[PDB]
């Protein structure tokens, strides 16, 4: 019985699956092409577990989920027995998004809730957790998406439609919001940023109103440049947008239970592939 | 509703109800549709090929030499398939040829190369168009036709011999001088054409044709061929023009120009492609890049390789970012097709230096385990791939398994804790004065043998949790040792019981 995971996640050499429910219950599989082993089950959530996320081997084994209980809950695998160390809930909805950093900037998490509010969780020499949080949307908060770099910065979809990019600041210690960027008729499901250090930098923006706009930056100056994917809204809602880090492909996830592709050509604009 | 997301090693997991975990590890279709690729043999034998330099601006690994060549795959294709034409063809045209012969100046050399080339080329189109035209041998009803067929393979003799013998003695004698490009006999062949086509009362169709061959110029015309467009191949008419058409005044390239400014070729075909990259001389890149726009013709693999080779030959030019762009993708289609050292290999020809290293590292300490198999991939990890990094990324990959050799050529103090025997203690200390955090080394100091101050650092450092507790009890037992007034209270001031039982 699992009639409705909501979000799976791999580690970063893909030996360990990470699903989670809405049955609470967090399972970790050991995978092997056909045969994934289930090795775990996890219950420490007082609602539907939305998303995980497994951190930088850097940092050990852990494993940040997000559930409707508002909370967000730190795991880690210890001598191969799970233990939950630590938690973070300073938001006063359910909890959408967690993603964490690119681990040059710490163990850094991204926490994204209804109340609105988007967390950075540092976690300290003590392990204990530094919560420096700033208020991103209005009618709350559906995803916030990191950005890789070399002046740190994220990316933020709104239920109030909006696409937002926030950057770090010595001055201010807290995020200071420096771009938003509306074009969606509806909650701004899923935003993600591209992991291509290439010439320009992509953001696949899917959204409730079945468009997915791409906010492609020439650079650091110029900003954003709207292009609606395609211009016909999808059979139905779309959840999930992702890139691929060799490639520049872009994954969608509509409503519609297939999941289509995406691939940039000379035009600039992009064609399906599969 | 659906999820679904990209992995590290670029695949991607949806919502599937029908496995057992909820989800659907799948394989990413791959574009890279060219099979001996999946066979590593033909990636030893590639790298064979090159020679690799460190960079001038970091240590990573990037193509220096290259002596890749069309002519190379074809033993890996099937002789039948059109792919083996295209890699053939591209032959032809862009390997350099060699010459052994000694030649009395290089001017000479220089022009006994272009016949060389010429007359492969020629043989090829031939090798073509044949049973075409052997078809419509076939089915012609009239002789003088049949020797104009023949001349359309190229075959002067069988022309000649069939004119003599469909006493067409005059005609015959004529014919012997197709390719030979006598400039008396050219425009004496286009001054009979001009007579006959001013008044003329009748001349046989195919006479005039074979006259038109003769005249050097059968659709840049005044008589002309190009109506035949609707009957020929393409390539069929281009034989004619690189055949007789003006072979020593012009190059090949611009010969073959000459032809194509006569005719569009179809947007789809790629052996017509190849010609117009071949004829564009001037401008490769140019039409390449308006190739890239209009057709898939040329798949990634391909237009990399062929970049490449104009590239390390001197043949052509491309710009070190359109170079760069062809590299990219084809690395990308092959990390798709989870042939993780041929895509490293790949990566290596990026001419960007802050993009190869980001490219190469992140691929390499993602994928590790796979790169460290055989000899096929030690030769893998002996492109240049550096030092640091695959030690580095092998240090990874034991911290997220639950490596200290690695670690002596914060994470030391976590090591320390982990080896919590006397000889492997020694061996870190030498290490460290090596390379040479300080209260530890003020610990072990003290082991291998001021006491009051190495105390003080190592309370300090289990302040700095169960590694720590333990180097306090081994300092408890070592003090205790020592043992077996004033000074030792100094020192002094389960571990609480033993404190006790001590007091």
């Amino acid at each position: 019985h699992n009639e409705l995971i909501h979000d799976a996640v791999l580690d970063y050499y893909g030996k360990r699956l990470a699903t989670c429910s809405s049955d609470k219950t967090i399972k970790i599989f050991e995978v092997e092409g056909e045969t994934h082993k289930l090795i775990d089950t996890l219950t420490g959530h007082e609602g539907p577990v939305w998303r995980v996320d497994w951190a930088h081997p850097k940092f050990g084994t852990i494993l940040a989920s997000c559930s409707y209980d508002g909370k967000v809950l730190i795991w880690k695998e210890e001598n191969g027995r799970w233990s939950q160390i630590a938690v973070h809930a300073v938001h006063s909805a359910s909890v959408n998004s967690v993603q964490w950093a690119p681990h040059e900037y710490g163990p850094l998490l991204l926490v994204a809730s209804s109340d609105g509010k988007v967390s950075v969780v540092e976690f300290k020499e003590n392990g204990t957790t530094s919560p420096i949080i700033i208020d991103a949307h209005a009618i709350g908060v559906n995803s916030a998406s990191w950005a890789p770099a070399t002046s740190r910065k994220f990316v933020t979809g709104g239920a109030d439609n909006l696409v937002k990019i926030w950057k770090y600041n010595s001055d201010a210690q807290t995020y200071v919001l420096e771009s938003t960027l509306e074009g969606h008729s509806d909650w701004v499901r899923d935003v993600a940023w591209s992991p291509t250090v290439l010439l320009r930098s992509y953001l696949a923006s899917v959204s409730q109103d079945r468009t997915c706009i791409i906010w492609t930056q020439d650079n650091e100056q110029g900003p954003w440049k709207k292009t609606l994917l395609k211009e016909e809204k999808f059979p139905d809602v779309l959840w999930r947008a992702s890139w691929s880090l060799s490639g520049n492909v872009l994954a969608l996830s509509g409503g519609d239970n297939k999941v289509t592709l995406w691939k940039e050509n000379l035009e600039g604009k992009w064609e399906p592939a599969g | 509703y659906t999820f679904a997301k990209f992995s590290t090693g670029s695949m991607l997991l949806t919502k599937d109800i029908v496995g057992k975990s909820g989800v659907s590890i799948k394989r990413l279709p791959t574009e890279l549709q060219r099979k001996f690729l999946f066979d590593d043999v033909y990636l030893d034998k590639e790298i064979e090929k090159v020679t690799i330099e460190a960079r001038k601006s970091n240590p990573y690994p990037q193509i220096s030499e290259s002596s890749l060549l069309f002519k190379d795959a074809l033993d890996y294709m099937e002789k039948t398939s059109s792919d083996y034409n295209l890699w053939k063809l591209s032959s032809i045209l862009f390997d350099p040829v060699s010459y052994p012969y000694k030649t009395d100046n290089d001017q000479v050399k220089m022009a006994l190369l272009k016949k060389e080339r010429h007359c492969r080329l020629t043989s090829w189109i031939v090798s073509q168009i044949g049973p075409e035209i052997e078809e419509k041998i076939r089915n012609s009803s009239n002789e003088i036709e049949q020797i104009f067929l023949y001349l359309l393979l190229n075959d002067v003799v069988r022309a000649s011999k069939l004119a003599i013998e469909s006493k067409n003695g005059h005609l015959s004698v004529l014919i012997s001088y197709l390719g030979s490009n006598d400039p008396r006999i050219r425009d004496l062949a286009e001054l009979q054409l001009q007579k006959w086509s001013t008044g003329g009362c009748s001349i046989d169709k195919n006479i005039s044709k074979i006259y038109k061959l003769l005249s050097g110029s059968p659709f840049e015309g005044l008589f002309s061929l190009k109506e035949l467009e609707s009957e020929f191949s393409w390539l069929c008419l281009l034989n004619l023009t690189l055949c007789y058409g003006q072979i020593d005044e012009y190059s090949l390239e611009s010969l073959v120009q000459s032809h194509l400014d006569k005719f569009s070729l179809p947007y789809d075909d790629p052996i017509g492609v190849i010609f117009q990259l071949y004829a564009a001389n001037e401008n490769t890149e140019k039409l390449y890049k308006e190739v890239r726009q209009r057709t898939n013709a040329l798949d990634v693999q391909f237009c990399w390789y062929l970049i490449q080779t104009l590239r390390f030959n001197g043949t052509r030019v491309f710009s070190k970012e359109t170079s760069d762009e062809a590299t990219f993708a084809f690395a990308a289609q092959l990390e798709f097709a989870q042939l993780h050292g041929h895509s490293l290999f790949v990566s290596c020809f990026l001419n960007d230096d802050k993009a190869a290293e980001d490219t190469i590292k992140r691929l390499v300490m993602r994928e590790i385990t796979l790169l460290r198999a055989s000899t096929n991939d030690h030769i893998l990890n002996r492109l240049k791939i550096p030092s640091q990094l695959i030690f580095n990324a092998q240090a990874l990959k034991d911290r997220y398994e639950g490596s200290e050799v690695q670690n002596l050529l914060d994470l030391a103090e976590m090591a320390i804790v982990t080896s919590l025997v006397q000889n492997n203690e020694l061996k870190t200390l030498r290490e460290i004065l090596n390379e040479f955090v300080s209260i530890n080394v003020f610990e072990v100091y003290l082991k291998l043998v001021q006491e009051t101050i190495d105390s003080l650092i190592s309370g300090m450092k289990i302040f700095y949790v169960a590694a720590c507790c333990n180097v306090m009890s081994q300092e408890i037992v070592s003090k205790i040792l020592e043992k077996n007034k004033a000074k030792l209270l100094e020192l002094p001031l389960q571990d609480l019981m033993k404190c006790t039982y001590k007091i």
